């Protein structure tokens, strides 16, 4: 009735309670208990229809699963195995144990009474070859449950009739009418197996090998899961190439939900652990499918080929290849985390089976050898959570950098990469770029050994590092990542633990770096370490405090002394010359960005050095960008202590002429011929012009109003030129790294020339000419402009509107410069300009006064000019109507007739009586209407 | 059984 | 017509299943490498148009600094 199939849905009842109940009415009446079980199957389909007594008693199955097709009754596609939900999942579970429930508690009588089990397979064996999707996915289903269900009786029979032939050679070996009890009761469990295997047999041919190439995908993953159970509960009987076949061929399969249930079921064949040598048979010829799998294209998949390749690992023969293995190996540094750890713990596993020392070097040779990543950053975090047994080993690699077959440069520079990410990932607990999932807050013990490891590392390396300093000074490699450890090192460690004499001997080793490494980035690190050590909240502030200003004292001086001579009138300096001048003015520089060295008053010193590279036009570029950086480091830092009110009022005013004079500058190197010094220009000009922009106000901030700066004309197109000419380039359709960190420089001056656009220090109309590449360079700059057009639309839409049909205006405008102003409506370009259009109409509550404005311009623009030759004769731009009707789509219904009478304005009659060719942009534009 | 895998003779 | 959902097929042909076991080229793809290079790996947590619009062109590498930039953003 009814009622069974409810019963299932909410029981909240053992399941056993439903199966008793059950079997207890089939032996007061078999059919009446049948037909509540048959009709039980048909509801859980979704059917609707009933079962009579009448239809059990005459009709074949065929034709009630047509009658209750017909009765079906449904109200729409769904039936319950397709709903979503908790609920919905708790039916199926319940479904599937009732199914096994049954057959179990019917497994040592009714079962054979050759009458429920016949009749239930008979239906679902039928209902399973219905072309109605819920009568077929339900009775698979169902199918399956029984199927294994009754694997688990034959497991059962099985091992009785053991127990039974140990007991009967156990009486003859040492009475006899026991001896015919005993084989009557092995006759008896033989005829039972065969009942058991007669039934399988039929529920197998009958509906796996149909249903495991069903077509819906959710009906093969059922298939593919239970044979996989049945191969590992009852290994003897079922894990044979006659059953291991159905999931060889099954992970060929084209949908990702099913090649996974392929792989999982071949886990708990391996995870069994028994060493199995038929299995081994099936995994040599099915080998070369698993490793490829590892790069299915869905990453769920793809965890567990790796996962399943590591329990092959178990197996007695060698069966990977190098090969295989390598490919394994490189997915250590895939993006996907969860791939990259089932590598790692395939790698270690594979090659990981002081103490560790040789497994450190190990682990660099590998690292070295594989020429995919040039950090290990991602190769740490792939073993974070198995090798961090030898990860967090500092003792042993400190020590194989010092304690004497030895260590290599490229060796000794991959270790010190290593060394860095493991305390880098230990202090900061979490993991690299790309790798990390929204940072998840850490766990008490978590939090604890991020404790426990930062003293380790500050303890052992603020007595070390002076000493790795020392012996790899000369090594830029070496150096730029030696220095980044300190802005992990606990502060507090450095006094309780009687440590000054190390920190002197660090600091010294900075200084002879300084004096001798040119490398922008050692400087830079060097720059940030003091940085990170000169915090005032610490009791280390006034030490380093005197290093520092010690450290600027011989290199402002020395500055000096260079200026001096180096612009002497007549002391043309050369390259050696020059090289010195820039090696001092790199480390000045360095400086500068992070500390306020505003004291030492640098301002003129590079006001010189620019001033005369404009006179004679030489000057080396490498001095020329760092003393652009330097001059906008020494007037921020300025801009930065001016904030206090109580502040000297000469300043403020004096710092305008710094910065005005300064732009004027900027901008006569925007125009040279070196890029780089362009693009130096163009970054150091979007960043002043941001930091001055009218929002220095905003927060209280009144008193900075004198401050306050305004582009003109002429340097507003200089830097939209200088985005013509050095972002929107030709396009190809030293390879990737390179070629990918070529965009992201372009992709930063576009985003720095937006910042002014977004934020109104630029008329909004400058945007047009980047608007108009949005689908040109869609995939390079996509993004940007999108923000940009977005946050346009927020500040002004009507300007945002005006501005998207200026684009268009231009795009036209190229079209008839290049094709003519005859061009075809046809061609390719004419077709993108109105896509284009028909993209920028999706950015359209004030939308009302932004179309209608859109339209009066793009009408206008259609009218502006006449034809030569004829009145009657079209005007010129009348062909942009039909890019502007694929706005129209947007218009409301209130202002379409509005704007034809403005139309009629414009236009004189004898022109709408106009039909031909040329007018079929009017006709299009007036059908909108 | 390697023959047994071979879809060319079917199940 | 009916809103229940049937099959015209049920089964998928043995000489479509044997195509299968030849051609896995459309279900396997390329390694996605994580940023190479740690320049890259940089610019890829600086990268990004929420990042890109809200930094400095020009590193800040002091705080102190930097603020004055995010000071005057809307």
């Amino acid at each position: 009735n009814m009622m069974l199939f409810e019963v299932v849905k909410m029981g909240k009842s053992a399941m056993q309670s439903v199966v008793d109940d059950w079997i207890e009415s089939y032996k007061h009446d078999r059919d009446i208990a049948l037909l509540d079980l048959i009709n039980f199957f048909i509801q859980c389909s979704g059917c609707k229809g009933v079962v009579t007594a009448e239809m059990f008693r005459h009709m074949q199955n065929s034709e009630i699963i047509r009658k209750m097709t017909e009765e079906f009754d449904e109200d729409s596609g769904d039936y319950p195995l397709t709903m979503a939900g908790p609920q919905w999942k708790k039916f199926k579970s319940s479904f599937c144990e009732f199914i096994g429930v049954l057959v179990r508690q019917c497994q040592y009588s009714i079962i054979y009474d050759e009458y429920m089990m016949d009749t239930v397979i008979s239906l679902l064996t039928g209902l399973s070859d219905s072309q109605v999707r819920a009568f077929r996915h339900t009775s698979t289903l169902a199918a399956m449950k029984l199927m294994t269900a009754l694997v688990n009786v034959a497991l059962n029979l099985s091992i009785n009739m053991d127990n039974t032939q140990r007991q009967y050679e156990a009486e003859r070996n040492k009475a006899n009418e026991r001896l015919e009890l005993l084989l009557q009761k092995r006759k008896e469990l033989q005829e039972n197996q065969d009942e058991i295997e007669n039934m399988m047999n039929a529920i197998f041919k009958g509906v796996f090998v149909h249903r495991y190439r069903d077509a819906i995908a959710e009906i093969r993953a059922i298939c593919i899961e239970e044979i996989g159970i049945w191969m590992k509960m009852y290994s003897d009987a079922f894990l044979n190439d006659s059953y291991l076949k159905y999931v060889g061929w099954t992970m060929h399969d084209k949908q990702g939900e099913v090649r996974l249930k392929c792989l999982t079921a071949l886990q708990g064949l391996y995870y069994n652990k028994e060493l199995n040598s038929k299995l081994e048979l099936f995994t040599s010829r099915f080998k070369d499918r698993i490793v490829s799998m590892t790069l299915d294209k869905e990453y769920d998949v793809a965890v567990q080929a790796i996962k399943l390749l590591t329990l092959v690992l178990q197996s007695s023969e060698e069966v990977l290849t190098a090969e295989d293995c390598e490919n394994v190996y490189h997915l250590v540094y895939s993006a996907h985390r969860p791939v990259a750890v089932a590598a790692g713990e395939f790698l270690y596993k594979k090659l990981f089976s002081g103490p560790n020392a040789n497994l450190v070097k190990t682990l660099v040779f590998f690292f070295l050898e594989s020429e995919l990543h040039e950090h290990a950053a991602y190769l740490v975090d792939s073993m974070w959570d198995c090798a961090t047994e030898l990860l967090k080993d500092w003792e042993c690699m400190n020590s194989l950098l010092l304690e004497e077959e030895a260590l290599t440069d490229r060796q000794e520079s991959a270790l010190i990469e290593i060394m860095l990410c493991t305390i880098r990932q230990a202090a900061e607990c979490h993991p690299p770029v790309g790798r990390g999932t929204g940072r998840k807050v850490l766990t008490a013990k978590e939090k604890k050994t991020q404790l426990d490891d930062r003293t380790k590392i500050t303890e052992l390396f603020a007595v070390a590092l002076p000493q790795l300093l020392a012996k790899y000074s000369v090594d830029a490699e070496k150096v730029t990542n030696l220095l980044q450890l300190p802005q992990y090192f606990d502060l507090e460690i450095y006094t309780t633990g009687r440590l000054e004499k190390h920190l002197d001997a660090l600091l010294r080793q900075i200084r002879n770096i300084v004096e001798k490494h040119t490398d922008t980035d050692v400087l830079e690190a060097c720059s940030k370490t003091y940085h990170a050590l000169c915090n005032e909240e610490f009791t280390i502030f006034n030490r380093v405090d005197i290093s520092r200003s010690q450290l600027i004292d011989e290199l402002a001086d020395k500055f000096n002394r260079l200026l001096e001579d180096f612009l002497q009138e007549g002391e043309e300096p050369d390259e050696d010359d020059a090289y010195q001048v820039l090696s001092t003015l790199k480390r000045i520089t360095a400086f500068h960005n992070a500390h306020d060295l505003s004291k030492w008053d640098l301002f003129a010193c590079n006001y010189k050095l620019l001033k005369t590279g404009i006179e004679n036009g030489d000057m080396p570029e490498q001095i020329v960008i760092h003393a652009l950086q330097c001059t906008h480091y020494v007037i921020l830092w300025q801009l930065a202590k001016i904030t206090e009110s109580s502040s000297t009022k000469e300043d403020l005013l004096r710092l305008k002429k710094q910065m005005r004079v300064f732009c004027q500058i900027c901008q006569h190197y925007l125009t040279n011929v070196n890029t780089t010094v362009k693009e130096q220009a163009f970054t150091i000009l979007c960043d002043i012009l941001m930091i001055f922009s009218h929002q220095i106000m905003s927060g209280g901030r009144d008193m900075l109003e004198p401050l306050v700066y305004t582009p003109d004309s002429s340097l507003q197109s200089e830097l939209l030129s200088f985005i013509l000419d050095h972002v929107f380039i030709e396009q190809d359709d030293e390879d990737e790294a390179s070629k990918i960190e070529a965009l992201h420089k372009r992709r930063n001056l576009l985003a720095a020339f937006c910042k002014l656009i977004v934020y109104t220090v630029v008329e909004m109309n400058t945007a047009a000419d980047i608007f108009k590449q949005y689908m040109k360079y869609y995939n390079d700059y996509g993004d940007i402009i999108k923000e940009t057009m977005s946050k346009t639309r927020q500040i002004d839409k009507i300007q945002c509107a005006k501005t998207l049909i200026l684009s268009l205006q231009q795009l036209f405008n190229e079209m008839i410069q290049e094709n003519g102003y005859n061009f075809d409506r046809s061609s390719s370009t004419f077709s993108g300009i109105k896509e284009l259009a028909r993209r920028f109409a999706l950015t359209f509550l004030k939308t009302r006064e932004a179309i209608a404005m859109l339209h009066k311009d793009g009408i206008e623009f259609a009218f502006k000019e006449p034809n030569p030759q004829g009145e009657s004769h079209p005007p010129l731009n009348l062909a942009f109507l039909d890019i502007l009707s694929e706005f129209s789509s947007k218009l409301l219904r209130q202002d379409k007739r509005t704007v034809y009478v403005y139309l009629e304005k414009f236009m004189t009659f004898q022109m709408s009586l106009r039909r031909e060719d040329v007018w079929l942009p009017l006709m299009s534009y007036r059908n909108s209407l | 059984s390697n023959d047994a895998y071979n879809f060319n003779l079917e199940e | 017509k009916r809103k229940l959902i049937v099959d015209s097929v049920k089964e998928l042909d043995s000489k479509t299943i044997r195509a299968q076991l030849s051609d896995y080229s459309d279900i396997v793809t390329t390694l996605d490498l994580a940023p190479p290079t740690k320049k890259l790996m940089m610019w890829k947590e600086t990268g990004g148009v929420e990042k890109l619009f809200s930094l400095p062109a020009q590193p800040l590498w002091n705080n102190r600094l930097l603020k004055l930039f995010t000071r005057c953003l809307t």
